[PDB]
């Protein structure tokens, strides 16, 4: 996934090093819990950034790209194995890639 | 190779006069030398190359007569200068912490 | 060929080598210490470090792990060939040391525009060509490429 | 500095002896510079030669 962000349009009013250094974050959420609680049974690859609104992507397949020791076990947990393992944050251009 | 070559060439000329490039920019009008502005990232590396060339102009007409002993002494002193500042590489887990909090 | 570029590359390589043998002298100060001590008894003038430094195997504040003889000697011979390279480059360098032409060359630089290739191998291949552990996949042989 | 000169194992004009001494000397020297790569070999050589002359 290739998520694009603002082009210095509104981020010009907020620059007080308040988690500004924090990159977008992804998490896998089960639909078992929703504001409406109607239907459920699949996962979502949620992606979040402070100002912008959350985003989700349905994952019917039980498992895809779930690799096996890709790198050589280096321990900077960041947030979780998922984020360090397979995400890139082009902060200079504001492009978040996830795979 | 192209970018490298143009950077290093405009750097070669820019190292002697600094007037030939400021004229070239107004004469041609090409998005090729867009690295001349400090905006373009590569610009920085440019500032390096030129400096380096500027340096070659320093001792032109002078030979370097460093001996083995001396070279060794120098390298030993350079290693001591790198060991002088060893209390500055212990600040990075902080950002991670922030991330964990927000997540 | 613009001599400026050649002399530049030379000074740069010399810098690279100095940095390499300096990194070495850093990880295991013995490399220098050992050497220097012997030198002391051949050329009496030579100034040698504080004994404490020698013993604790430290250069400033950090005391480094003691290495075995075979490795110390190895790295010393490696540094030997490095210094040989350096002496050679220094030599050749000693022996080596407008607008219309600017546009003239910039024009020929347009040659072969379709050269799709990533070029990150000038300072990296050198830096790498002279660094610790340059032989194995990751960390098996201390010897540089 | 004097013993090897005034209390020689053998007569210093003996052939076998001088040959031996040659081989041994060569060995010791190569060993020396072999065990101390980092020191400028040429410097040492010239120093010794000038002391000799």
């Amino acid at each position: 996934i290739q998520v694009n962000y603002s082009s210095e349009v509104k981020e010009n009013s907020v620059d007080s090093d308040d988690k500004a250094k924090v990159p977008p974050l992804i998490r896998i959420v089960s639909g078992l819990e929703l504001s409406d609680t109607k239907q459920k049974g699949k996962k979502f690859l949620v992606i979040a950034y402070e100002p912008f609104e959350n985003i989700a992507i349905e994952l019917p397949p039980n498992e895809i790209l779930f690799s096996e020791n890709n790198d050589m076990d280096n321990n900077n947990d960041g947030v979780d194995e998922l984020n360090k393992k397979c995400t890139f944050w082009d902060a200079i251009s504001k492009l978040y890639y996830v795979q | 190779r192209r970018d490298m070559e143009v950077i290093k060439l405009t750097a070669r000329y820019y190292a002697k006069d600094k007037s030939i490039v400021e004229q070239m920019i107004s004469k041609d009008g090409e998005a090729r030398l867009n690295f001349m502005n400090s905006s373009h990232p590569l610009h920085k590396t440019f500032t390096d190359f030129v400096a380096q060339y500027k340096r070659v102009y320093s001792f032109t007409g002078q030979e370097i007569k460093k001996s083995k002993r001396t070279i060794l002494d120098n390298c030993f002193e350079r290693t001591q200068y790198w060991e002088f500042e060893k209390d500055k590489d212990r600040e990075h887990d902080k950002l991670v912490e922030l991330c964990k909090i927000q997540f | 060929m613009n001599l400026l570029e050649t002399r530049r590359s030379l000074l740069e390589e010399m810098e690279i080598i100095e940095n390499a043998i300096a990194e070495r002298i850093q990880r295991n100060p013995e490399l220098y210490y050992h050497y220097i001590q012997e030198s002391s008894k051949v050329f009496p003038d030579t100034k040698l470090p504080r004994s404490s430094l020698i013993a604790e195997n430290k250069i400033y504040k950090f005391k480094k792990v003691k290495r075995k003889r075979k490795q110390i000697i190895l790295q010393q011979h490696e540094i030997n060939i490095f210094l040989r390279d350096y002496q050679e480059k220094q030599q050749t360098f000693n022996k080596i040391n407008f607008e219309r032409k600017l546009q003239q060359l910039e024009k020929e630089l347009k040659n072969e525009d379709e050269n799709f290739e990533l070029d990150i191998n000038s300072k990296k291949d050198k830096y790498a060509l002279f660094s610790s552990s340059s032989d194995p996949s990751r960390r098996t042989n201390i010897l540089s490429d | 500095d004097e013993k090897y000169l005034l209390t020689p194992p053998m007569d210093r004009k003996n052939d076998r002896y001088m040959a031996f001494l040659l081989k041994l000397s060569k060995y010791v020297e190569t060993f020396f510079f072999k065990s101390y790569a980092l020191l400028d070999a040429a410097a040492v050589e010239n120093l010794i030669k000038s002391d000799f002359e």
